[PDB]
DNA sequence: CTAATAGATTAGAGCCGTCA
RNA sequence: UGACGGCUCUAAUCUAUUAGU
């Protein structure tokens, strides 16, 4: 006889029972409990009686409001009483009281006359009392070893809570850039364009650089704003292919490679802004960037392929919105962000940033992964041009093609989502 | 298609040489490393604050439960966990009259009233320390909510003292530094939250489902601040030193005069864990620049190397400088002019401002935690926040952001750098959580820098973390 | 090495500095909590530390 | 020194949620 | 200031060019 039998309520006293059983196993005792076994079934009964009658040396009972008047506990107590009569051991059953709502006068008749161990005010002194009682009654034990409790905790209570080798695919918020125009052009408009023209209002994206103009546009484009451009010698245009400066294999006194990349990024950003103006999507000037969102009633019942982009929350309508920035690292991409903006009647933004912050904090509370990703891909797919792409118009005959499906990532480790 | 890699959990160590991935589970199963005998606490505050503290101490001698035992392990009592006595009988009271508190919090100037309140509290604390017989391990400062409302730097009221920060907490912690008194600051609405309500009859802060989590956090902080070792890292390799550098803006004068502070971690060689601040705040006068001049860089690296040598007996075989910024050529040339010949110096930048989010295509649960995407031999993304299958939940609420780790200078292996960065997220002694989202070398250095920036009189400050956190 | 300088004040100063530097370094920069610091002093130091 | 146009990188405050 | 996480607002500085000089 080496086992110490723990009786308890299965779904209610699990925390204390696990704690005490693992502590006792760590001290070096041998313990029998029904929470230390997997693959159960016909094990119940015809095995409990056998271990109580032939293996148990001490019968620890956990007394609480749940274990009082429970059928399995009462039957096990009856068997334990028969075993106690069978042997010459009056101290065979030890109650342990833990429930503050179980008064000492409301105990079942089987253990009203027994001297119990108190646990209500603290568990450390209860554990010390149990250890002292076991030492005084010479309960069998081996050398102390906490590795047994460690292993049992790992194998029983950490069983279905690990990672699994499973191939999965993830969507991201990056859109790869597919096309680039074949040349970057510098037009030498030497003191022919006005000194304060504010070239940011032109028809095509242009950037001032020295006495030149860096753009993807055609030599005599934007003739409306600059009338004196037809008489221009095209041989003085500096042409640099885009692939060479993208790969980093170009550098000269006129312009460095990093400067070329920066100007290309500026052109891409301005083209995205102008195209979003073309798309007729409402603007929102944030602290440093600009976001884009849809009105109420623009879509067919505020849906794009069974995905809501405009919705309600009490007195305020919420609107999913995106912001996009073009980058050349790690690879040429357009990166997208997600925001929620709130309006009083679906057409005018509320002019209170604190109210916007509070509403956006209390609206994304219930939005999980699937909501975010479905809304993001729906809004991105809404902007798609013909079938699988979207063009930023850099000139009369120049376009930059961007994908409408985000970059996928692959993994080999996942979890089993056990509800 | 892009390929992701997985990094396994680092595991932490507890009593009896037992390893676990969680601190709550390992503390409930095994216990801490060292053997304290009992916490004798000094309580300075009003009468009702003293009663509140006594009630809370009486509350955490028993088991305290959460709503869900899987997502949040429960608290089996302070003596069951830490094997030491922290009870409301070994308490010394230093009364603070409410009339003085009311008097000093009206001067219509944040700086002056903050200075007056900090002086009021630290005068009693210092006098009790200097001229009394009772021994106190930690000093618990209970603060009313009216003091906490109006003492923030951006708080509106509905010269001599201007050379201090307008924050009560930082000024309080800095002005007690030269006495070396461990202290813990509690609001009155934190220990007794059920009594403080808004104009609807409900608590302003609801801890009903997370009482056990609060008990875990408070007990761990009190145990650590009294000289207890709760746990340590289990797979720290020998000859490697981790150094975190953080910059702050001194301001409160004509010169912004940026300042830099360091935190150091390495192996004791007795199988312990040395983790302490390395700070004599180093200054840069030019505004907006977060780089050290050659003299300051030489001094900082020399001090860190000498500290490691004195503790161990030999120079390190590997020094990783984690930082939130990049290094320039002057900085690294100054660094390399004092490093020993047979030592490898690697400078790593950990950035958070890099937009990238991965979405699972089917479920409403986010990406697994230890995933990483390697862009290049010198750069990689790392998810330190994400779903943890052990607790059946994630460490965030929305889709989490990854850290962008870049080997800025030196020659290292990015996979090992990611492994070390993930391991360092398991040492937040200021909390009782499953794991942090940032390495603790860059967080405790930030705390130290924000503490010794609220005053100008601090000289040769202490390095133990219990005097700042 | 210190207790051979033939000047009592100098060697007393050196010994006290040597001990208190270690004690203060232990106090300030470490998380260990120690209540009473016991200083075990050899007999020859005690004998030769008189005016 | 200085006033604009970008991109790219830095720090500071302050508010909201944690159940289910 | 018991934690942690996510957001939003506000400064700097550097680099290139343009006008200042
Ligand atoms: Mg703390």
């Amino acid at each position: 006889r080496n086992k110490i039998f723990i009786s308890h309520a299965t779904p209610d006293d699990n925390d204390f029972t696990r704690w005490l059983a693992l502590k006792l196993i760590g001290l070096g005792y041998e313990v029998w409990c029904d929470i230390l076994f997997l693959d159960k079934g016909v094990d119940f009964w015809s095995n409990i009686e056998k271990v109580i009658r032939e293996d148990t040396c001490k019968f620890l009972l956990v007394s609480s409001s749940y274990s009082n008047q429970r059928e399995g506990v009462l039957k096990e107590l009856a068997v334990a009483a028969k075993v106690k009569k069978q042997l010459k051991d009056d101290k065979f059953i030890i109650p342990l009281a833990i429930d503050e709502q179980l008064s000492y006068d409301d105990i079942n008749i089987d253990i009203v006359r027994l001297n119990a161990i108190d646990f209500k005010m603290s568990w450390a002194r209860g554990l010390k009392d149990i250890l002292e009682a076991f030492e005084k009654q010479k309960v069998p034990k081996e050398v102390a070893d906490a590795s047994k409790s460690n292993l049992l905790y790992q194998q029983i209570f950490l069983h279905d809570k690990s990672v699994i080798e499973k191939e999965e695919i993830y969507d991201s918020n990056w859109l790869s850039i597919l096309s680039f125009p074949e040349e970057l052009r510098f037009h030498e408009y030497n003191w022919m364009l006005p000194k304060r023209f504010d070239v940011r209002e032109l028809t095509f994206p242009a950037v001032r650089y020295k006495n030149y103009l860096c753009t993807f546009a055609w030599a005599y484009d934007f003739t409306y704003h600059l009338p004196k451009t037809e008489t221009y010698h095209k041989s003085k245009t500096i042409r640099i292919p885009t692939e060479e400066i993208l790969s980093g294999s170009y550098d000269s006194n006129f312009i460095r490679n990093a400067e070329c990349k920066r100007l290309i990024v500026q052109l891409l950003n301005k083209a995205f802004e102008l195209r979003m103006k073309d798309k007729e999507v409402q603007e929102y000037e944030m602290s440093n960037k600009t976001a884009y969102w849809l009105e109420k009633g623009k879509l067919e019942k505020d849906k794009f392929e069974k995905t809501m982009l405009v919705g309600k929350q009490k007195d305020k309508n919420w609107h999913f919105a995106i912001s996009g920035a073009s980058k050349l690292y790690p690879f040429p991409v357009l990166m997208i962000s997600s925001h929620i903006f709130f309006t009083a009647d679906g057409k005018k933004l509320i002019d209170s940033s604190s109210v916007q912050h509070s509403s956006r904090r209390r609206q994304g509370k219930n939005w999980w992964n699937n909501t975010w990703r479905t809304k993001l891909l729906a809004f991105i797919k809404y902007l798609s041009d013909d079938d699988t792409s979207f063009y930023l118009e850099m000139g009369s005959e120049e376009k930059v093609f961007v994908s409408n499906e985000p970059v996928k990532f692959k993994g080999n480790v996942s979890y089993n989502i056990p509800e | 298609m892009k390929e992701l890699i997985y990094i396994e959990e680092p595991k932490i160590l507890f009593a009896h040489g037992q390893k676990c991935t969680d601190a709550r589970d390992g503390l409930a199963l095994f216990g801490p490393l060292n053997n304290l005998y009992g916490i004798k606490s000094g309580v300075i505050g009003t009468k009702q604050g003293l009663k509140i503290f006594r009630d809370y101490l009486d509350h955490i001698q028993k088991p305290i439960y959460n709503s869900n035992s899987i997502t949040r392990p429960m608290f089996p009592g302070f003596e069951a966990v830490f094997d030491c006595k922290w009870e409301s009988t070994g308490i010394t009271f230093k009364e603070v009259t409410n009339e003085d508190i009311g008097k000093f919090l009206y001067n219509s100037s944040t700086h002056k009233r903050t200075y007056d309140l900090v002086s009021l509290f630290i005068d009693k604390i210092i006098s009790a320390n200097k001229n009394e017989d009772e021994n106190v391990d930690v000093w618990f400062v209970i603060v009313p909510d009216e003091i906490y409302k109006y003492c923030r730097p951006n708080s509106v009221l509905p010269a001599e003292t201007y050379n201090y920060d307008a924050q009560f907490h930082d000024q309080f912690k800095a002005r007690l530094l030269k006495h070396t008194i461990p202290t813990q600051i509690f609001r009155e609405s934190t220990l007794a939250w059920r009594d403080f309500k808004n104009a609807f009859g409900l608590p302003i802060r609801d801890f009903s489902k997370i009482e056990g989590h609060l008990a875990w956090t408070i007990s761990t902080a009190a145990f650590y601040k009294a000289g207890g070792k709760p746990w340590k890292l289990s797979d720290v390799r020998n000859g490697v030193c981790y150094l975190g550098l953080v910059y702050k803006k001194v301001e409160k004068s004509k010169n912004p005069r940026n300042a830099c502070c360091a935190a150091q971690m390495f192996l004791d060689n007795g199988d312990g864990t040395v983790f302490k601040g390395e700070v004599g705040p180093w200054y840069n006068p030019k505004n907006g620049q977060y780089h050290l001049e050659p003299k300051e860089a030489k001094a900082l690296l020399s001090q860190s190397l000498q500290s490691y040598k004195e503790q161990i007996g030999e120079y390190p075989k590997e020094v990783f400088i984690h930082a939130k910024t990049r290094f320039n050529h002057q900085e690294w040339d100054a660094f390399l002019e004092v490093t020993p010949k047979e030592t490898n110096l690697v400078g790593v930048t950990i950035s958070k401002t890099k937009p990238l989010k991965l979405y699972k295509t089917e479920g409403d649960y986010t990406i697994l935690r230890g995933n990483a995407y390697v862009v290049n031999e010198r750069s990689a993304f790392l998810w330190t926040v994400g779903y943890v299958p052990k607790i059946q939940t994630a460490l965030s609420m929305e889709v989490p952001n990854p850290l962008f780790i870049e080997i800025n200078k030196g020659e290292a292996d990015i996979k090992q750098v990611l492994k070390d960065i993930l391991s360092l997220t398991k040492l937040n002694y200021n909390a009782c959580i499953f794991a942090d989202g940032e390495p603790v070398t860059l967080r405790f250095a930030d705390k130290i820098g924000e503490i010794l920036t609220a005053s100008t009189d601090i000289k040769t400050p202490p390095l133990a973390f219990k005097y700042y956190i």
